[PDB]
RNA sequence: CGCCACUUCAUGGAAAUAAAUCACUCACGAAUAG
């Protein structure tokens, strides 16, 4: 496992797009813990349980916790955008619909290893990209 | 010393959700947080914040910035595993003939949950049955599995151990000082405020504990009220009979407090009602508030006498209050918030239901601000002031009509959701005291200065000896 | 499959609890907000929890017998009823109703509930004086911590072994030899392979007449006493369950204030200068007694301040 | 990778400049491990993840681990100076702005081959120059 | 005495931190020259 600079760029763009990094290049402190907990849940419980937990918006948490799932979808979409025709025959290169539920997308597409690898890549990229910024 | 090994006595049975283990005893999950709060309150001489600073200076806190927790280890273990298991209901039913020795029934109790386990249902612990000699006087049968699958049991055990461990000696000394007061002041269990939590500590570190219950109650509570219940002979036999008398008396008195008693034939008005209609005579019942609009359409409720107005006399008014108007607030919210009100329609065939919600989803709960402490068969009623966060907060009332049908090939189906289309009084029908907005200017300390002083012939309705007031 | 967890007919408890727990059935929804609170999801999780807490362990179980053969004789203790909780912080929740919201520690290969040896080591060391590092955020707590722990461990040592006098330096050396297998000031000691304290994984050994796992509730009533509390469901080890504690402990030789190995202590004894007032010994039996007393005092697991994971002698 | 004396002097000046060496020629002992581990992190994790890890200032580190990234930037900038400017030279002799963090610079300027070589040599110079001082 | 329920189902914190970052030995040996 080695995270590419392109993945970090996608993570930065997605964090800015789903209103996580402010215009002052700062983020709420709880999102680092959110991302670490998501990684731990993914490895321990599974993709479906972790994505279902962090896709919730009725959660009374201290911040908009679904934003990391939105950033995940944005990173995966950007990754699938740069897929080659050689890759498109083996990998599912389709862009994940924006309104579509990420957990529902995973479930309807089985539980393929491709989605798990993409989720793990994007989670580590989110971790590093958040580490690049300051936490106020 | 680094260890505290106390032996404590059970006075009233504990309702325990995890009763399926023979080792079921007091849960330290209730004791430790409440004991920490009590200890810090005593440290600050009545103030929790000052006690928190005290524990902060002496390094007794697990965390010095976030929480109230103190650094010690709580362990509660049973010495002898024999348990006396009780069934706790709200009504009185015929006793079974075949019955395990551990099983006793406290039928008339404040704890009204699990009332359906003494029904005719196949899931009822004691299945009621018609009698053959007399087509009355229901028969009782005991189901072992149903008693095993009950959610909550009332348990009484022998003397058991509470062990407190810490490496901080001064905390242990202060715990030794304050533990008898803590147990004399707090109850543990479900519906513990009504008395299913009563414990006293006998031996602290193999030394008898001469701690006066009256003095500790006087210290830690705003008002303490003693009632000498007539222990008709016995006192050496039938602790079950003693429990039945004690809890029937508690149900009697507490139903007297915030409601009436339309039972057999004797009527005494709600003292919670009588307080508000007397002090600044504008605030009236939420029940009479509710019953007014049900009769606004044709729906005749069972009963022979109209809803009460006025403090006294035999007056009845199923009619307009007066040309000016009347003040309605949720009077019964302060003495325990309620959700759903059944109103008995004339025909059994259907019911009418009123359901209450915060109207902004803020106040979903209120534990009764009264605590019932029973120590060595003596009844003490204690309490601090109410939480002012409940005062002046609105509520939204849902009006539904529910009906049941008699079998027809399946069974009972109490399912009609017609959702009564009563016209609404409107939020802000007056200044924000109309139908909601729990009454302003209440005082619990003066409420019981008022509650047990009432009625003709001079005898107290709640024959309580005022200890602190 | 039903009771009597065996290598032949039984589902892996960890697999059931973590992998098969959140499986997607044709008519079960826990993605949408309606699905998580629906009674269909509650029934699904109730069936899963029944399957989890429907397993027993026999005394003569081949798994536990293999554990005994591999790890030497066990130290058998019993569970008090808060229950026993280990691995509570593991991520296990989706926001659904009727599901276990807390993590549990399951052995991967066997599925039997167990306490990792790291937990045993940390719990045992936590009551030794030198379990706290200086750092600089510890500075204020460090003096008091060491004092109370020194007194406690001194009384325990005088209780368990036939030594009438111990010192702070001797306690430091004993603790560092037992846990770090080194000296308090860095450098190591030429220890034999046998002379090394190993803390194996404690295992569930006997659920006598009942299952080994139970379901329990912690209900944190909020800081706002006027709002609705949160019922939290988790999985605990049942009371009256035999937990086997496996250790590989040796005999510790203390001459003067320093810890000596057997090879060094032989030559020290044979030297023409010797002092029985300076030579102290803690037998592996007395080390096991000390560890057992510590475990009885403080217990093991999570929520131990609430009481979870306390033991008596079997 | 032979010892480059000029890079050693650059490392000395940058270590003094980014408040690592005290007026008495001593440094916090943990910085030795920081310098030693940075090279391994670059090799076996990738340059961007290693830089992001060592540039973070929200770390639970015993000292200011982010000072080593500033020293790295100073050494790299000193190497960009004294570059023989000619039409054929591959090396970009453009100095890294102080306002830009090191992670951003490699992200925005996507010629990592020069940056990777410079960062590796600067880290070697760092480790070799740290040995002139007392390891307090 | 007769009847009867509705509630609530995870948040906050820690997300790695220090030690060792190569060490020792060989760094030419013979033959051919003189």
């Amino acid at each position: 496992m080695k995270i590419s600079k392109k993945q970090i760029e996608y993570a930065i763009e997605a964090l800015r797009a789903n209103n996580i990094i402010t215009n002052d290049n700062q983020y709420p402190k709880v999102f680092k813990g959110y991302i670490s907990s998501f990684g731990a849940a993914v490895i321990q419980s599974g993709l479906i349980p972790a994505i279902i937990f962090f896709e919730n918006e009725d959660n009374d948490a201290n911040a908009d916790r679904h934003k990391i799932i939105g950033v995940l979808k944005d990173i995966i979409n950007a990754m699938r955008q740069q897929y080659t025709v050689t890759d498109a025959t083996i990998l599912v290169s389709s862009q994940i619909p924006a309104n579509y539920s990420m957990a529902q997308y995973i479930i309807e597409h089985g539980n393929t290893d491709q989605l798990l690898k993409e989720i793990t890549e994007a989670a580590v990229a989110m971790k590093l990209a958040l580490r690049m910024y300051k936490s106020e | 010393m680094n260890q505290l090994t106390a032996i404590l006595k059970q006075h009233t049975p504990m309702i325990h959700f995890q009763h399926n283990e023979s080792g079921a005893t007091l849960r330290a999950s209730e004791v430790k947080p409440l004991l920490d709060k009590f200890i810090l309150t005593k440290l600050g001489n009545g103030d929790i914040r000052e006690g928190r600073l005290y524990a902060k200076k002496n390094n007794w806190l697990i965390d010095n910035e976030k929480n109230y927790a103190l650094n010690y280890k709580l362990s509660i273990s049973l010495q002898k595993k024999s348990r006396l298991e009780y069934l706790i209901t709200s009504s009185t039913f015929p006793l079974p003939t075949e019955r395990p020795s551990n099983f006793f029934t406290i039928q008339n109790s404040p704890y009204f949950a699990q009332e359906k386990c003494v029904g005719i249902n196949t899931n009822s612990t004691i299945i009621l049955k018609k009698s053959n000699s007399d087509p009355r006087k229901k028969e009782a049968e005991f189901k072992e599995k149903n008693w095993s699958q009950i959610d909550k049991k009332g348990l009484e055990w022998q003397d058991f151990t509470i062990k407190i461990f810490s490496l901080k000696g001064d905390l242990i000394n202060k715990i030794q000082t304050y533990l008898p007061a803590f147990f004399i002041c707090h109850n543990f269990g479900t519906r513990n405020n009504k008395g299913f939590g009563s414990f006293t500590v006998e031996y602290i570190n193999n030394q008898k504990n001469i701690c006066n219950v009256e003095d500790t109650l006087k210290e830690n509570f705003a008002f303490v009220y003693k009632k000498k219940i007539a222990l008709s002979r016995q006192s050496t036999l039938d602790f079950i009979y003693i429990y039945n008398q004690i809890f029937s008396t508690i149900k009697k008195d507490y139903q007297i407090l915030k409601s009436g008693y339309n039972f057999r034939n004797e009527y005494i008005k709600s003292l919670l009602f009588c307080y508000f209609v007397s002090k600044y005579p504008n605030y009236r019942w939420e029940k009479r508030k509710m019953k007014q609009l049900i009769k606004a359409r044709g729906y005749e409720l069972k009963g022979d006498h109209s809803p009460i107005s006025g403090i006294r006399e035999n007056d009845n008014s199923w009619n307009d209050p007066n040309p000016n108007g009347y003040n309605y607030a949720y009077i019964r919210a302060i003495l325990g918030l309620a959700e759903q009100y059944e109103f008995q329609l004339e025909t059994p065939y259907q019911k009418a239901i009123v359901k209450i919600k915060s109207a902004n989803n803020c106040i979903s709960r209120y534990k009764s601000p009264l605590l019932f402490k029973i120590i060595n068969n003596s009844i003490y009623l204690v309490g601090n002031e109410i939480n002012t966060e409940i005062l002046n907060k609105p509520f939204q009332y849902s009006y539904i009509e529910q009906t049941k049908n008699k079998n027809m090939r399946t069974g009972k189906s109490e399912i009609t959701e017609r959702t009564m289309h009563i016209n609404e009084i409107e939020m802000n029908y007056k200044n924000r005291i109309n139908y909601h907005y729990t009454p302003t200017s209440f005082s619990l300390i003066d409420f019981m200065q008022y509650a047990m002083s009432y009625k003709k012939n001079g005898k107290n309705i709640l024959n309580y000896i005022p200890l602190k007031q | 499959m039903p009771k009597n967890y065996t290598l032949q007919n039984a589902s892996n408890l960890g697999w059931l609890f973590y992998k098969d727990y959140y499986r997607q059935e044709p008519n079960v929804d826990f993605i949408s907000t309606q699905g998580k609170e629906s009674d269909t999801t509650a029934d699904f999780f109730r069936k899963t929890n029944q399957r989890i807490t429907a397993y027993q362990l026999n005394s003569e179980s081949p798994l536990v017998a293999a554990f005994n053969n591999h790890f030497g004789t066990p130290l058998q203790l019993k569970t008090i009823y808060p229950g026993l909780i280990t691995g509570s912080g593991l991520p296990h929740q989706t926001g659904s109703k009727g599901e276990f919201k807390l993590g549990f520690q399951f052995d991967y290969t066997t599925g039997l509930p167990y306490i990792p040896g790291s937990s045993i080591k940390g719990t045992l060391r936590s009551m030794f004086p030198f379990s706290l590092k200086d750092k600089g955020s510890t500075k204020r707590i460090l003096p008091e911590y060491r004092k109370e722990r020194m007194e406690y461990i001194r009384d325990l040592i005088i209780e368990v072994t036939n030594i009438n006098e111990i010192s702070d330096t001797e306690i430091q050396a004993l603790e560092y030899a037992i846990f770090t297998n080194s000296t308090p000031s860095g450098k190591t000691i030429e220890f034999s392979l046998e002379e090394k304290d190993v803390f194996y994984d404690a295992f569930v050994a006997d659920s006598k007449d009942g299952v080994m796992l139970s379901d329990d509730y912690i209900t944190p009533h909020g800081e706002n006493p006027l709002k609705d509390p949160k019922p939290i469901l988790f999985l605990k080890i049942r009371p009256d369950v035999t937990i086997n504690f496996y250790f590989k402990l040796c005999t510790t030789h203390l001459y003067k204030e320093k810890v000596c190995s057997s090879k060094q202590i032989e030559e020290i004894k044979k030297q023409n200068d010797f002092s029985s007032s300076d030579y102290k010994m803690i037998t592996a039996h007395q080390k096991r007694n000390l560890f057992e007393k510590i475990l009885l005092c403080i217990g093991i697991g999570a929520k131990t301040n609430i009481g979870y994971g306390q033991l008596k002698k079997l």
